[PDB]
């Protein structure tokens, strides 16, 4: 009769139709990306409508009962998951307003070319052909022009559109009891409600900044040491004591250093043993990559697959007749369905992928006793770090050595080690400054902090402090820099693959420390250890019903963000840089300019 | 979807042993008259399965 009986029954009504709406427009996904043609597309938008709708109507609904009276904390959290309306606290001609100039700038992200100074007939856009001079080319004169054409053409009209799109997400994040867009997209890491584990939406940023605190000398490290290596192929234009060049590196945007590996190796003699011309010499598939990762899954104490998964996933590309948008998906579908839709190869890479689908594929089944609510994660870094551990764990040579893929005579090596740890580093130590300082520039442009005639003035210096990248042009106040990323070109939070990877270092160790385990943390696995598996089990059954800090407090015994794994995993390389870095400069000043 | 099959989703008490109710009235889960109609805090006891 009172509040409580009514808003159960309210949920429960909801949850009835919605786990059978959802998993028609759940179907018509997977049928659509698996055999994309004339009929699935427009098939897409009727289910996608009524569910929409749905959903909208159930949100609407869902707002008589008052959140103050509810003492229970699980109809607690789904009613306010409930209340969440997104964009409809707009009003109907201002969500139009942006959703037109969202649609506008994602064609114009989508479209544009490059002008050459020399013979101007060849255009280059965002097809793999472009990038490839950013990523593999060695000489000069091109990459430089690649980046400022491409930060010409389409540099210039992304920027009426971003000051419009700024001002709209902050009276939208007002309209729903926030102070700005920053704040609406902290409030993902906001929880209330617990004894000792409440978190506050500010506190995300204390735990930001303190975080970055502990990786300035191994990042300031690498940087000296990449800055070194590239001397030899650059003598008279990089600066041994200046910031390194905003091209010239391993990414368009210096994001990912995964390109610099083979200028920067430590030995290039070293064979670097892989196993990929290996599988053809005895014989094995697809399925068989698929069986070696669920029994190795089976392995650690995690329940084996259905039947059905077998059959309606696909595991190899489709003769013909049929068209697969190329994109290795987990989906979901609905009342104890699951599939993996991506095209399996005969190589470690496609491997690795598999595991990392499978962490997630483990990872979904394991909330699957939820009222359609909770069937998520406390935070939106969970997903992506299951996947991560699996695949670390399998990818360790002991790992290999255990299913006859290495013989019995090679056991290890130093140089072999270090280069390892060196290309792993140029993966998330090149990358995480990277991502703080583009979600600090932002979170001060949508808090205010940043005048729209100063934008270029604020993204550039930082990228001069904080990351350690010099232009190598001027760049005033009518380009647009950050624009330019698919990631800002839409509305994608980014701070998800800055606390992500603290998550694949936080849970390993102590997926390590409980499996007997006293060698290093690079070097552990959970393979054969059904202790040392069981505590993920345990933990992956709550979801969102409860914080996150508790999550992790029984986890990994952290409360909060204790990130030091990661100076454990890359030890002998950190050491190795400290030892070949002495006659040199570590660091860098933000005052030199090479042009 | 093989939406024949029902099932009873709102009842106002338990059932007792050996006992069947085919009753198709509206389930009051607020304090007003529902009047017939499925409007608020009143929904249909019968679901189906799919
Ligand atoms: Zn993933």
């Amino acid at each position: 009769s009172l509040t409580e009986e009514n808003a159960k029954t309210f949920l429960n009504n909801f949850n009835q139709e919605a786990e059978d709406l959802s998993y028609q427009s759940s179907l018509a996904s997977w049928n659509y990306n698996t055999n994309i043609t004339e009929e699935n597309a427009q098939k897409m938008s009727e289910a996608a409508a009524k569910w929409s709708a749905f959903y909208e109507e159930q949100s609407k609904t869902a707002q008589s009962f008052s959140l103050q009276e509810i003492q229970t904390p699980i109809i607690k959290r789904q009613l306010q998951a409930l209340q969440q309306s997104g964009s409809s606290a707009l009003s109907a001609d201002k969500n139009k307003q942006l959703n037109t100039i969202l649609n506008t700038m994602s064609t114009i992200y989508s479209t544009g070319k490059v002008c050459n100074p020399k013979n101007p007939q060849e255009c280059l856009l965002l097809e793999p052909g472009l990038d490839e001079i950013m990523a593999t080319s060695t000489d000069y004169n091109s990459r430089l022009w690649a980046w400022e054409g491409w930060r010409a053409e389409v540099g210039k009209q992304l920027r009426p559109l971003y000051e419009e799109y700024v001002v709209l997400k902050n009276e939208m994040a007002r309209a729903n009891n926030y102070n700005d867009y920053g704040d609406y997209w902290r409030g993902d890491y906001e929880a209330e409600g617990a004894d000792g584990y409440n978190y506050n939406r500010n506190q995300l940023i204390e735990d930001v900044e303190r975080t970055f605190a502990e990786i300035k000398p191994l990042y300031e490290h690498l940087h000296a040491y990449v800055r070194r290596k590239l001397m030899d192929t650059y003598p008279s234009y990089i600066s041994p004591t200046g910031c390194l060049p905003a091209h010239l590196l391993g990414d368009m945007w210096g994001r990912f250093w995964t390109n610099l590996y083979p200028l920067t190796v430590p030995f290039a003699q070293k064979p670097n043993i892989d196993v990929t011309d290996a599988m053809m010499n005895q014989g094995w598939d697809a399925e068989r990559i698929f069986q070696e990762a669920e029994k190795f899954f089976v392995s650690v104490g995690l329940p084996h697959m259905t039947q059905g998964f077998w059959a309606n996933s696909m595991l190899t590309e489709p003769a013909d007749g049929r068209k697969v948008v190329c994109h290795p998906t987990a989906w979901d579908l609905g009342h104890g369905d699951f599939r993996i839709k991506m095209c399996t190869k005969v190589t470690m890479d496609n491997f690795l992928t598999a595991h990392h689908e499978m962490g997630h594929i483990q990872y979904d089944m394991a909330y699957a006793r939820q009222p359609f609510l909770l069937r998520n994660g406390a935070n939106e870094g969970f997903h992506e770090a299951v996947g991560e551990i699996m695949s670390l764990s399998a990818a360790t040579p002991k790992h290999l050595k255990s299913i006859g893929l290495l013989p019995s005579d090679f056991q290890e090596d130093s140089e072999t080690e270090i280069n390892f740890l060196l290309k792993q580093a140029l993966t998330i130590v090149g990358t995480l400054p990277f991502t703080y300082m583009l979600e600090k520039w932002r979170w001060m442009v949508f808090r205010g902090e940043i005048p729209k005639e100063q934008w270029m003035k604020k993204w550039w210096e930082m990228k001069r402090e904080i990351v350690g990248v010099v232009e190598p042009l001027p760049h005033d106040e009518t380009y647009c820099d950050p624009a330019s990323l698919f990631h800002v070109s839409n509305d994608y939070s980014f701070i998800r693959y800055y606390t992500r990877t603290i998550y694949q270092f936080q849970f390993q160790e102590a997926l390590c420390q409980a499996a007997k385990y006293n060698g290093s943390l690079h070097k552990c696995d959970i393979s054969n250890s059904t202790e040392a598996g069981q505590k993920l089990l345990k933990m992956l059954s709550l979801g969102n019903s409860e914080p996150w800090t508790k999550a992790l407090e029984n986890v990994v015994g952290a409360r909060n963000m204790d990130v030091k794994p990661l100076l454990n995993y890359f030890q002998p390389l950190f050491d190795w840089l400290k030892e070949q870095n002495r006659n040199s400069f570590v660091g860098w000043n933000t005052e030199w300019s090479p042009y | 979807g093989n939406y024949n099959y029902l099932y009873r989703l709102f009842r106002k008490s338990n059932l007792k042993p050996f006992e069947r109710d085919i009753s198709t009235e509206i389930y009051q889960a607020g304090n007003k008259p529902c009047n017939g109609v499925a409007g608020f805090n009143c929904y249909f006891p019968l679901r189906s399965y799919s």
